[PDB]
């Protein structure tokens, strides 16, 4: 491997991003307001410093108002956020200015000091989750920024894979974003700067186990704003600059080399106990494996070898549905009797193990980004689900509990669906050209669901009491299946499985068709 | 000696082309001379703003891509991109082949009269000479390779011409050991354009006037030249931390995220860079070492080392001729041969980070050359072949055997032979797909691509395999949920290897496989170009009337008979009385049917 | 007609016997060996050997048409693909010779094919104490209790042929002197429900028991306890509630039990009972779904033998009281998918002889089975080959055979 924390804090040092937000936070702070500035083709808006304002009250997300926040997550942990900032966001209208200031612009930089730089991590925050992603580029570059947020909210984020766009400048002497509730959670990259270079750290443990060691350490500076400005000034200039870099007696060993360089770069020496911490910390922060570079390629090698189970279940549904009782493979896999379901089961089992151990390792983050953007294994995912999920709902229908009725689409849906779903979400739009013929598998992959729900729709109207307002109900909330299977079928988008003639589709329709003679519903 | 061993050139031939570009000055366009067998070309420098930025150009660097028909071997064999270079040395080298300054002609006679060439310059007008040396492997070496038209171009203090397509270009035609680049420790020319022209356009002229040696009466400026350093050092820095960042693959997302927000200078160091100090020489053979070291050389050490780095940086351009009189007093010591590089950078100032970096660059060489290994050993495997074997000598005799084409038994069937047939398509597939992913990374050697063993298993692959894909593409119906199979159904694998064999079987002539297929020649994603996807063509053309398409398939017939004879398809499958084609071509009206030119491969 | 009678001429007594037998049996399907065996053994009093060493003879000739066979890696392993099918001609041959005696019929009483009605010429004989060594009864709608009385004073194997969904059992058994076996086959494409199961408690000498496709009667202290029944054998059965309830302890009901096989079976997530049996001598489970863990309970049993557990997907780990079982000789895992380890003191099993793991996706093989002096034969995959020569280092008597994975579309005509 190779330490490239401090290459990354370099990297970033090196841009000029870095002196313009410097200068458009220092003309804000100046001017006392919201200053939007195009520099070299980039929009900076800078957010001026608010004080007299108390932090550490914690309400949560707004739920309902103007500003709402569509993609953070809604599960127990509800997210939180800083009462103070909201307060100052609703009151100052951000909004509205920066939605008409930023029309036809392409890069937008936010920026900020302190307070300024929470209220411009919020105003990206408010920025990027919405419910299509913003028409320019964001990126949130705050200077000594409180802390704000919560555990809940900086998995969201995480999540969310937003964090990237979020990039906070602590000093190594400043309190003010050391000094927060243990409830507050630090989210995004954080450099830590100091007179002889910085760090970047992006994960949030190691970004919390820095503050705790700052925060024991005895070195504390009051006066901050002094410090950033001369930070910066002396950061601009660390490209016609260099040093010895000696290091004590430099570790003959790259990684060695590179921690040491790492803990020498932020004003820690080698011999206090905080040096050595935080060389701990820093070797803590990366962890060790497989290059997802070389992961990606070896994949298919095992998606080769797991791909014979999938044949196999082409070949048990070309055989069920060539049979002469022409039940359907999926009602022929409902009933359980011949050792082919068995074997199919099998194949089932082994490619559900196969695809979560592929969506385990992605939500690992052992792989590239753009994993899920590839065309090959977007088709995969398509192909492998289309043939799969009416085995899936087949098996739990066949297991599921006489009164158990969870149902399919209630909460029983494994989690792989929904992210191979997450992926086929980015397929491109697909050609309006009439179909020959049915297709080859079912293009919806819940209709079997739908189907049973409605058939259990159905028989309970069949058998209750009489409730004439409860039966037209019923068949309000039946009837929109129906349109739909319609269409479905006129579109010739469904296999001619579910066009067999002992088929439970057919079977339900038969029955809705007498439930409506017998009892003369219109339509 | 090592150095002739490496570089291929001695002292003498250095101090005669050093000699010749010192001449050139005084004359115009190029100079010739003629040193027992050896002719050197001496192409003069020019010191103006619009030799290194051109004015027409719009972008925040003077970059316009190449044209494919004069540079067929400038672009990559897969992606298919053009590589991109300095428009004004374009114009200027384009102006130099101009038939009325009987340039070509003197190189044509040289060329007959079996004598070396080589190329010299000096300054902005020495990387020209660069181009040139493109140019010759361009129209006679690529024409017939040989030893005795193996050309050699030296270049002093050169700035940097191509980018990183441009040095890929170079390496994978094992082109680059015919470049040889000396440049100062101190030197700021070839650092001149890593940095954006709106950052030093208002001190271009002044700087640009001030490093020409035939008016040196100009007064010095120290203020300008100073801002002139730091704008250029803070650009390169800036590139370099993005290179070798991006080189380790990490903080990728970051990287990603901040590519949008960043503009950099697209130009990489192409050929071998030798760095020249007061007694040693050291060279470096790779691109990102060679950028790195060129980066941190140019760094202060202390207060004394400052106040003077600018003026030393703009003498040193004119100080290659201590370093030429004096080449056989230095030691020669060659970067990546050398295990132990510490004593070498500290000499020449490297700091310890520069060290770590040109480490890294120096491994991430050997991880690509195991990387390559261990791809050419799971080639070389014994079941590789066997699959190979069986699918060529058991599939298809039977198939054929059994009157039906074997595409179309694996369209429909339900025997174990289709079963093992589709198994071991899968596994090629997944193992090809491997190579794949891995040669789009960017994670092997840029030769891989022109080894012939691996261009002949591509190609064998593919005409065996590719109509297996078809027939299982087809028989899904995938073709009505996406399209056309050649539009978003193909496989990169097979356009891979098509596009390799095609460039090793044309290289020899000259013209890109386009020119050739349009020349022989609606068409738009049409099947004629490919033997293999013959078949999806059937499939295309199948259940539509004859009046609503007719060129296609007399395009179709045409390129028939060169498929059958280069043994893209066989007659004795595609041909047989079960085959879709027949049944297709049987539907096809009369009229075809009797002006239809293949009758006696179809009648019995 | 004439060749396999003058070759019938030529076999000895003994052989023409059970020649005559194999041909009468039910035709048109698959007869595992295991139950042709019982049936000798229990027929003629010759014995495991003894029917082997005869199969093995009968073998050359177009009589006992053998199949694929793969039993020949080992004699511990059971029977898997070893049926054996006969000609519908001898068939009728081994019904021709003096077997339609019309009161009588010392042995040998048959039934041509499954039809819902009886032969006349024993029907009309209702009260005849008739020798009845061999019983083979062939009955589709018709009720099980026939139309007459069958006394069998001597009779010793007792096979039927049924079909349908809802059916009773006869009340012959209730009057029976002596009975040794005792199957029942249901080709329906349903779970076929059986009615009168306290009628088959009266007789406690029956040897061997072949359920098949049947809702299993759950067990009662009522029933006589079987001290002399042995194999047990279920495939394609419904167990429902028979075999999950605790409250009857089944070692009291069965104390000569040895061989338990569940085959085809689904429901079966309970699995606490079977362990219970003190006896078992042999257990082998195949194909069955819906079992999370073995029951850790099995160092009741000091006298298995072999663990057989073919299939049976979803499987998290084995039982780390395995390894205390004294005498486990056998051990067979195939087509497992959940294992993904072994126990860790799975070495410590010093009368292992033969393991198998084809197809099984271990991930690492713990250093106990260094120890497995006794281990001879391993059949394994490929992948596992380097870890087990690693054995083979320490241990010159082992033996690795690698299986090769063949692709096959049998599974999909059945
Ligand atoms: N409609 C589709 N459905 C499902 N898969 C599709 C579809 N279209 C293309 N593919 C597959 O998508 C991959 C793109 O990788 P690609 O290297 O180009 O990635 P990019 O460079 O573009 O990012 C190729 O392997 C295509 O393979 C073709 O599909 C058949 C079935 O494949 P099967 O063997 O899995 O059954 C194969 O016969 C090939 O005709």
């Amino acid at each position: 491997r190779f330490e490239t924390s401090e290459l990354q804090a370099s990297v970033m040092i090196s841009t000029p991003l870095f002196t313009d937000s410097w200068s458009s936070c220092n003309t804000a702070n100046c001017n006392g307001s919201i200053k939007i500035h195009d520099i070299a083709g980039i929009t900076y808006v800078a957010i001026p410093a608010v004080s007299m304002i108390q932090l550490g009250n914690l309400v949560g997300l707004p739920v309902t108002g103007d500003v709402l926040f569509p993609g953070l997550s809604s599960d127990e942990p509800l997210p939180m956020v800083d009462a103070a900032i909201l307060k100052l966001f609703l009151q100052l209208k951000i909004k509205e200015g920066l939605e008409l200031e930023l029309l036809g612009k392409k890069l937008v930089v936010i920026t900020g000091h302190s307070t300024g730089g929470a209220l411009a991590a919020f105003t990206a925050l408010w920025l990027l989750s919405q419910s299509s992603p913003p028409s320019f580029r964001v990126f949130c570059i705050t200077f000594g920024s409180p802390l704000l947020g919560n555990q809940s909210l900086s998995t969201s984020i995480s999540r969310s894979r937003l964090a990237h766009n979020f990039c906070h400048v602590v000093s190594i002497h400043d309190l003010v974003p050391r000094s927060s509730n243990e409830q507050f959670w630090p989210f995004g990259t954080y450099l830590f700067c100091s007179d002889k270079g910085g760090v970047c750290l992006d994960n949030a443990g190691s970004v919390r186990l820095m503050f705790n060691i700052l925060n024991t350490t005895a070195t504390q500076n009051t006066e901050e704003h002094q410090r950033y400005g001369h930070y910066v000034f002396t950061l601009s200039h660390m490209f016609l600059k260099s040093r010895s870099f000696l290091g004590g007696s430099i570790p003959d060993n790259s990684y060695q080399a590179g921690v040491a360089l790492a803990v020498e770069a932020l004003g820690f020496s080698n011999d206090d106990t905080s040096g050595v911490l935080v060389k701990e910390c820093i070797e803590t922060a990366t962890r060790i494996v497989r290059a997802p570079i070389l992961r990606s390629a070896e994949l298919a090698n095992e998606l080769a070898s797991v791909l014979p189970a999938r044949l196999e279940i082409q070949w048990y549904k070309d055989r069920c549905d060539a049979s002469e009782e022409q039940l359907g493979y999926y009602d022929f896999f409902k009933r359980y009797s011949l050792k082919r379901d068995f074997k199919v089961n099998m194949s089932r089992i082994r490619l559900a193990k196969f695809w979560d151990t592929v969506i385990k390792m992605v939500e690992t983050n052992e792989l590239p980004f753009d994993f899920h953007l590839g065309k090959k294994w977007i088709y995969a995912s398509q192909f492998y689900q289309l043939l799969a999920e009416p085995l899936d709902i087949a098996n739990f229908y066949k297991n599921r509990d006489i009164k158990t009725g969870g149902h399919y689409l209630e909460g029983n849906r494994p989690k792989r669906y929904e992210v191979i779903d997450k992926w086929q979400k980015g397929v491109k739009v697909p050609e309006e050209c009439v179909r020959s013929r049915y297709a080859s598998t079912t293009q919806d992959t819940c209709f079997w669901a739908k189907l049973e729900q409605a058939k259990e729709w159905l028989d309970e109207a069949r058998k209750e009491s009489s409730d004439p307002q409860r039966r037209s109900l019923l068949r309000e909330k039946i009837v929109p299946f129906e349109s739909y299977a319609n269409t479905l079928v006129t579109k010739k988008e469904v296999s001619l499985d579910v066009k067999a003639k002992n088929s439970s589709y057919s079977v339900w329709e038969a029955n809705l068709k007498e439930f409506k003679c017998k009892m003369g519903y219109e339509n | 000696m090592a150095f002739e061993a490496l570089t291929g050139i001695n002292g003498d031939l250095i101090t005669r082309s050093w000699s010749a570009s010192k001449q050139a000055y005084l004359t115009e366009r190029y100079h010739k001379e003629e040193a027992g067998a050896v002719v050197i070309f001496a192409f003069q420098p020019s010191f103006s703003e619009k030799d290194f930025f051109d004015p027409d150009n719009k972008s925040s660097f003077g970059e316009i891509k190449l044209n494919r028909v004069q540079f067929p071997c400038m672009r990559k064999i897969g992606k298919g991109d053009v590589a991109t270079v300095n428009e004004a040395f374009l114009k200027n080298l384009e102006a130099i082949i101009d038939p009325r300054t009987s340039f070509q002609a003197s190189v044509e006679m040289a060329v007959r009269s079996r004598k070396q060439i080589v190329f010299t310059g000096h300054s902005s007008g020495g990387a020209t000479a660069i181009l040139a040396t493109v140019w010759y492997l361009e129209k006679y070496f690529i024409r017939n390779p040989n030893v005795y038209l193996e050309p050699r171009c030296v270049t002093f203090g050169a700035p940097l011409v191509g980018d990183s397509i441009f040095s890929h270009a170079l390496g994978r035609e094992k082109w680059s050991r015919f470049f040889v680049n000396f440049v100062s420790r101190f030197d700021i020319v070839p650092r001149i354009m890593l940095a954006r022209k709106a950052s030093v356009e208002e001190t271009l002229p002044h700087v640009l006037a001030q490093l020409d040696p035939r008016k040196s009466s100009v007064q010095e400026s120290e203020q300008r030249i100073t801002e002139f350093y730091t704008r250029v050092m803070r650009d390169t820095s800036t590139v370099a931390n993005q290179a070798v960042c991006e080189l380790t693959g990490s903080a990728e997302a970051f990287l990603e995220t901040l590519s949008s927000f960043l503009e950099l200078s697209p130009y990489r160091p192409a050929g071998t860079f030798v760095f020249s100090t007061e007694k040693r020489l050291v060279a470096v053979n790779n691109s990102d070492a060679i950028l790195q070291m060129l980066f941190y050389t140019s760094q202060a050490s202390d207060e004394q080392e400052w106040s003077l780095i600018p003026f030393r940086s703009i003498r040193d351009h004119h100080s290659y001729e201590e370093l030429v009189q004096s080449m056989g007093k230095k030691l020669f010591n060659h970067l990546d041969g050398e295990n132990s590089i510490e004593s070498t950078l500290n000499d020449l100032g490297v700091s310890t980070r520069g060290r770590q970096y040109v480490q890294a660059a120096l491994e991430e060489e050997k991880k690509r050359v195991e990387n390559q290994k261990k791809i050419i050993q799971v080639i070389e495997q014994e079941r590789f072949l066997k699959k190979l074997a069986w699918i060529e000598d058991e599939y298809k005799p039977k198939c054929q055997a059994h009157k039906n084409g074997y595409y179309d038994s694996f369209k429909v069937s339900n025997e174990e032979n289709d079963f093992k047939a589709n198994v071991k398509r899968a596994e090629l597939a997944g193992v090809f797909d491997e190579v794949l992913g891995l040669m789009k990374k960017c994670q092997l050697p840029d030769e891989f691509e022109g080894d012939i063993d691996w261009i002949k298993l591509a190609t064998r692959y593919r005409r065996l395999v590719e109509p297996l894909d078809i027939a299982n593409y087809h028989r899904h119906l995938k073709n009505e949920d996406t399209g056309p199979y050649m539009k978003r159904g193909r496989p990169t694998r097979y356009i891979y290897a098509q596009r390799g064999y095609e460039h090793y079987i044309l290289k020899p002539n000259g013209m890109i496989a386009e020119d050739v297929f349009w020349n022989k020649v609606t068409l738009k994603n049409s099947g004629s170009e490919c033997g293999s996807c013959f078949w999806a063509e059937v499939e295309e053309l199948k259940g539509k009337p004859y009046e609503e398409v007719e060129v296609r398939v007399k395009t179709l017939e045409g390129m028939l008979g060169e498929w059958i004879t280069d043994g893209e398809v066989d007659d004795k499958e595609i041909f047989l009385e079960g085959s879709t084609f027949r049944k297709w071509w049987i539907t096809l009206p009369k009229n075809h049917k009797s002006h239809s030119p293949l009758r006696d491969y179809m009648m019995d | 007609f004439a060749h396999m009678e003058e070759s019938l001429e030529n076999l000895d007594p003994k052989i023409r016997d059970c020649f005559l037998d194999m041909g009468a049996f039910p035709e048109d399907k698959k007869i595992p060996l295991d139950l042709l065996t019982s049936v000798w053994v229990e027929r003629h009093d010759i014995d495991e050997e003894t029917a082997f060493s005869f199969v093995l003879r009968l073998a050359d000739k177009n009589l006992l048409t053998i199949v694929n066979n793969p039993r020949f890696g080992d004699v511990h392993i059971g029977y898997y693909d070893v049926f054996v099918t006969q000609h519908d001609v001898l068939r009728d041959l081994a019904l021709h010779m003096s077997n339609r005696v019309d009161v009588n019929r010392r042995e040998r009483l048959l039934m041509p094919k499954t039809e819902p009605v009886l032969p006349r010429e024993w029907e009309k004989n209702k009260d005849e104490p008739f020798d009845a060594k061999i019983v083979s009864l062939h009955t589709g709608e018709m009720d099980e209790m026939n139309w007459f009385d069958m006394d069998l004073p001597k009779a010793e194997v007792l096979i039927l042929n049924f079909s349908s969904d809802n059916y009773v059992l006869p009340p012959f058994i209730g009057k029976m002197s002596r009975l040794r076996v005792l199957v029942i086959i249901n080709n329906g494409m349903s779970p076929a429900r059986l009615h009168g199961f306290s009628i088959f408690a009266n007789l406690a000498k029956l040897r061997s028991l072949w359920l098949k496709r049947v809702h299993v009667p759950e067990l009662t202290s009522c029933t006589i306890p079987l001290k002399n029944l042995h194999k047990i054998h279920l495939i394609f059965c419904k167990v429902k509630n028979s075999f999950v309830q605790t409250s009857f302890d089944i070692s009291k009901i069965f104390p000569s039990l040895s061989d338990l096989t569940i085959d085809h079976c689904d429901d079966l997530l309970e699995l606490k009972s079977i362990f219970g049996i003190t006896s078992l001598n042999s257990l082998s489970i195949t194909n069955c779904p819906r079992i999370l863990e073995l029951p850790k309970n099995l160092s009741n049993v000091q006298s298995l033998e072999r663990l057989r557990l073919y299939a049976c997907p979803e499987l998290i780990s084995l039982p780390v009281e395995v390894c205390e079982l004294p005498c486990l000789k056998y051990v067979d895992i195939s087509q497992c998918v959940s294992l993904v380890s072994l126990p860790e003191k799975f070495g410590k099993l010093g009368s292992l002889e033969k393991i198998d793991m084809r197809e099984c996706s271990l991930l690492g093989l713990p250093s106990s089975v260094a120890a497995l002096v006794s281990l001879r034969h391993v059949i394994c995959d490929e992948e596992t080959s380097s870890m087990w020569e690693m054995v083979k280092k320490v241990v010159p008597e082992l033996c690795i055979e690698v299986a090769k994975k063949c692709f096959t579309v049998d599974w999909l005509d059945d």
